[PDB]
């Protein structure tokens, strides 16, 4: 025969080894292929399609309401609106994005990050808006003449509903953590933040309130690493009809 | 290392690196052009 | 000047030197530079082929090396009654390789280091002899250890339903088999490990100094599967490590004066010499005097 | 099947064994390699860095204190001024040098060390001084006459500060041993003595007191083998905060 | 004998004897000849 | 995987065996090789050196005595000086020689001896000897006119101080056996007998006692088989110091 | 079947079969002959 | 994987694919032709 | 399957077919011829 010798790891279970092993059923021939619309072969497609942000996270919001953003005229200038976390692993208005969900399944990630805005005004509404995003260092900016020293998108609106705003991967290391130190940095993105850049105007027979519904998704320069049970998701008992499969 | 006689005993496949992702992000008949606005 | 050596270099015959302007022996240390002198040039030397190989202070070989990096032991019974410290059929571990000197010291050899870390769990059992000193034999019992990276949840108790593993790495293996193995990547943020961090890891004051958050590693989750058996055990875990595929950069002076703590590098030194803080090497009468004088 | 057997040996874990082992992450990609200065391949590049020694390793000596020796002036010839032993396994002012840090780490060691003097008295300072190396046998000499009988090379204060003396690899076997013994043939090396050549003169406005700084290193002839565990570190407890890791 | 799929669960390499002690010896700009003074 | 199924024999310790086995100290570099005087790559050429029989083993012998064969002149003709068991098992005057130690770390043998003998009476001593060697089958032979009808020297002291009586392999079967029935067929090798073939005849001044010197070894034709634990050695308690060895 | 990668752990080397008796049977200057008297 | 001398000592043999079902469906002499009567 | 040194460490050999039965049923100086009598 041949002399061989047992090596460190022989006998155990590990979940994520690769092996083949006996089929139970020989000669069984599976059902022939067809093809089947929406293939998807990795899941960096999923994160790279638009889903809505949870922007309005407040109390006062029920169902859909948390989905939208509310704008009114302003009588000052300048004024802030709205800032959005940039936190995928901590609860924030991320989370639960396709984005957000793909990559809550992974510990590291790098790339760029898209946030496209669309205004659901009445026609008869104008405006314009100026969209920042601050890279990470300091306090998130409540003043306009400061946000604006960062990355920003002026946004006028008109015919085409919709503004597109970059976050570019600016990181000192290749990949970010999700790591429940919002703090870190290695985990800390900065910050999105939304002033008037002239007023919401309409007529008096539009609606004076309009609003903003936020989307997010990766550009195709994203990509995870190490991949983690996903926190989203947990039972502290067994779920209903689950004893019934023993009976 | 697969001697096992049926063909779906073997080993995990991780080698299809094609991908697709306009079927998700850009299922509209007539594509969009960068720069050009959609509507 | 880069170059592939696999032994030590030859010496060469000289002869007699006087030549004026050359001074081989002297040097400029101001400079920076280690001196140049060659033996050649200091005395009348044979000629000697030199075949003493230098393979094993590669890096490699020095690094490459399985050493402990966690012990733990915990008690295998029923926990109805313990208290909230207790380890209860499971424990959960930060990972870091600054527990054990051994190891640390050689690490902290360099600043920084690239290189996937070869794991092996070495499990031993003994039974409990407080009251219930009667042996019955050992069990060979199953256990379970889960690699929790950042942001993940940590199991709360020995039934968790975190234990499931839908996706973290989970190695299930026996008492009586040979100790478990895996490889764990290099999968530091950065292209290597910083060995030492001069830094904070947060963009507040009050983060912790020296240590760099892209090497964040995560958690070591080990319980046993098996139900308590009627009568108490003592289970202790050994985790050891071997770097592998090792690249290291800037090497560093060793550490002299004992450890004090795995978050810092505090030092307090020995109470006298040697490895005092006012005195690392141990005292002689004078600076004429020989220690170990041979007489006769 | 294929008919084996075990050998003695299998299913034993030998912490220098060298096989390959699971992949506990598949599909982990790591981060691109980037230059990075000081790359370091054999350790016998780091004890070829000239470092200090601790010659005046005496009670008198506190922290730096011990990294210098100092020399005066003398009314007698041919004075001695210090001697170091060269015993590396023993606790003496070889041992806390980068060759010596290194070479601990290991059992046998062979080649020519190198000690190099940086004189750091005054510009006006002058003397000439005499370094000599006694291959072993005997007593550690006591007298000029008997010392400059060896290798040895005489020093003159000038322009050029620093001196060195070559310990030529002078051995009837391959290797010595870095053994507690420090009288076995396999071991000792001999000794290092400094003596007044002439003397040191210097004028009344210069300090009346020179000190030396002594390095030494390896060449690159040097090698070592059998790696060990190494004396200079040591724990009898628990390092603070490591129990904290399982908190 | 590797037969796993990641290359980073090979053995370890020991094959890599290239040197270059100068980075530490000698970090000048201006290299050093043997013999002539350094000064 | 390999499907494979282990063998009787799996797992044992065969203290014969030849495997490789894990090196403990990886990248090892054992000393260079060195050109030594006098190595031996066959055991078979040491016992090709001649080595002193102790013929002479009696309890009037004692020390070197026993290494030597007094002959005296003689009044009678024919006489018979000596007799040689052949037994190399058996504790014989063949047990403590090159052949005979290294032969009893086998079992089987097959090959002719030589015996040399070497004359150290005075230059002025003379005398003839007939030395015999009777294959086996009956009793050793008594008498010089039975003796000689076997392979026989008849051996003339002069210049040459030194005659060989060579042992042929006159066998059966290909090889005999060192086993402790002297008179087994598969054992018995025969008698060597030194009778005087005239006298030893010396002045008055010379001694009248004169002392040969016997030697054997095997010829180039000699072999040996099945490695056995010498029984020429043994202990019954630990050697002294050995229990310090774990202190 | 050695598949470390140090030399010295190969099994046993059993093929050595050089031999040169005469080191120690005729370490003699001057070689003898065949039936020529040696003194 | 057959180390074994003996053939028999070999694993199953599922490659026969070989078929005559008339054996059984069709035993006449006089073969039936389609659409045409069989009486 | 064989990876021991010593020849004699090998399987059986089972494939000598070569027979001579007259040396037990026919050992005779003068060959008989079939039909012819013997004697
Ligand atoms: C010890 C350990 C165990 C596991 C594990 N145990 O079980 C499993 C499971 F679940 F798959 F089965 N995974 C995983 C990873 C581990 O450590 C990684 C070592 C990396 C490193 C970084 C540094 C550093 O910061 N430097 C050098 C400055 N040092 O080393």
């Amino acid at each position: 025969g041949v002399p061989t010798y047992l090596l460190p790891g022989s006998g155990q279970f590990l979940t994520t080894d690769d092996h083949s092993s006996a089929p139970a059923l020989p000669c069984f021939n599976p059902t022939p292929e067809m093809h089947i619309p929406g293939q998807v072969r990795n899941m960096l497609e999923v994160v790279q399609v638009e889903s809505m942000m949870e922007i309005n996270n407040t109390e006062s919001a029920v169902g859909m309401e948390r989905l939208k953003v509310d704008i009114s005229a302003l009588t000052d200038v300048d004024q802030l609106l709205f800032n959005i976390p940039l936190d995928i692993q901590l609860d924030g208005p991320l989370r639960n994005t396709l984005v957000g969900n793909i990559s809550r399944y992974y510990t590291h990630w790098s790339g760029s990050l898209e946030m496209t805005f669309m205004f659901c005004g009445s026609f008869m509404a104008a405006g314009k808006l100026i969209l920042c995003y601050t890279p990470p260092g300091g306090s998130c900016p409540t003043t306009r003449e400061t946000a604006m020293l960062g990355t920003h998108i002026v946004w006028d609106f008109g015919l085409q509903s919709s503004v597109t705003l970059i976050i570019p991967w600016i990181s000192g290391s290749h990949y970010r953590m999700f790591n429940n130190d919002a703090k870190s940095t290695n985990a800390n993105v900065g910050y999105v933040t939304c002033f008037m850049q002239t007023n919401l105007i309409v007529p008096s027979e539009s609606s004076d309130t309009c609003s903003l519904i936020g989307f997010i998704a990766a550009k195709d320069d994203f990509s995870l690493r190490l991949m983690r049970d996903s926190p989203d998701i947990g039972q502290l008992d067994h779920l209903h009809a689950a004893e019934a499969a023993y009976q | 290392i697969n001697f096992y006689k049926d063909s779906y005993a073997a080993s995990a496949s991780k080698q299809d690196f094609s991908q697709d992702p306009s079927k998700f992000t850009e299922p509209v008949v007539e594509g969009l052009k960068a720069g050009a606005p959609v509507l | 000047i880069e170059s592939i050596i696999k032994t030590a270099t030859d010496t060469v015959k000289s002869e007699i030197n006087a030549e004026l302007g050359v001074v081989p022996s002297l040097n400029a240390v101001e400079t920076g530079a280690t001196s140049n002198t060659e033996p050649e040039e200091a005395i009348q030397t044979r000629t000697v082929i030199n075949q003493h190989g230098v393979s094993e202070t590669l890096v490699e070989n020095f690094l490459s090396r399985a050493a402990l990096v966690s012990k733990r032991s915990f008690e295998y019974k029923d926990h109805t009654s313990s208290t909230a410290r207790a380890d209860k059929n499971f424990f959960k571990w930060t990972i870091n390789t600054r527990s054990f000197v051994q190891l640390r010291r050689k690490l902290e050899l360099f600043t920084y280091l690239r290189f996937d870390a070869e794991i092996t769990i070495l499990t031993t059992v003994a039974v409990n002899g407080s009251g219930n000193n009667t042996y019955v034999g050992l069990p060979d019992l199953t256990l379970q250890a889960m690699f929790v990276p950042t942001g993940a949840l940590t199991p709360e108790k020995q039934d968790s339903f975190h234990w499931q593993s839908g996706s973290n790495a989970s190695v299930f293996f026996k008492i009586s088999d040979p100790p478990a193995r895996i490889t764990i990547p290099f999968m530091c943020i950065n292209s290597a490990y910083s060995v030492f961090y001069d830094g904070f890891a947060g963009f507040e004051k009050n983060g912790l100094y020296g240590i760099n958050p892209a090497d964040t590693i995560g958690n070591l989750c080990v319980r046993i599967v098996n139900e308590h058996q009627p009568v108490g055990f003592t289970v202790t875990v050994r985790v050891y490590m071997k770097p592998k595929h090792i690249k290291a950069w800037a090497p560093r002076p060793p550490r002299t004066l004992p450890y004090m703590s795995i978050a810092n590098a505090n030092y307090k030194g020995k109470e006298r010499a040697p490895n005092a803080l006012s005195a690392i090497i141990g005292n002689r009468d004078s600076v004429k005097t020989m220690p170990h004088n041979i007489v006769n």
